[PDB]
């Protein structure tokens, strides 16, 4: 805040200007594709 | 309307010691000079 005041008239003390955090937390997306080696080994497609 | 010094500030840091009380004032006036100048348009509000 920004107080208007007067000539010859006292200064209150003005709300100080106040500060917030955000907290960005990491979280794993994760893919576990659980593949036979039967296709992997048998189709020439490479699919891994 | 400001004043030749514009803003001054008063890093006050003895007064209250443990405490930096900054003092920072402006000279601010503002007033309608020529008020055949300025035109006001009120919508409706809707």
């Amino acid at each position: 805040t920004v107080n208007h005041g007067e000539e010859g008239k006292t200064r209150e003390q003005t709300s100080t200007p106040q500060i917030n955090e955000v907290s960005i937390k990491l979280y794993p997306v994760y893919a576990y594709p659980r593949t036979t080696q039967e296709i992997v080994d048998f189709s020439d497609v490479d699919i891994l | 309307v400001d004043h030749e010094t514009g803003v001054r500030t008063r890093p006050d840091n003895l007064t209250e010691p443990g405490f930096i009380k900054i003092f920072t004032q402006k000279y601010l006036g503002g007033g309608v000079v020529d008020s055949n100048a300025i035109k006001i348009l009120e919508l409706p509000q809707d």
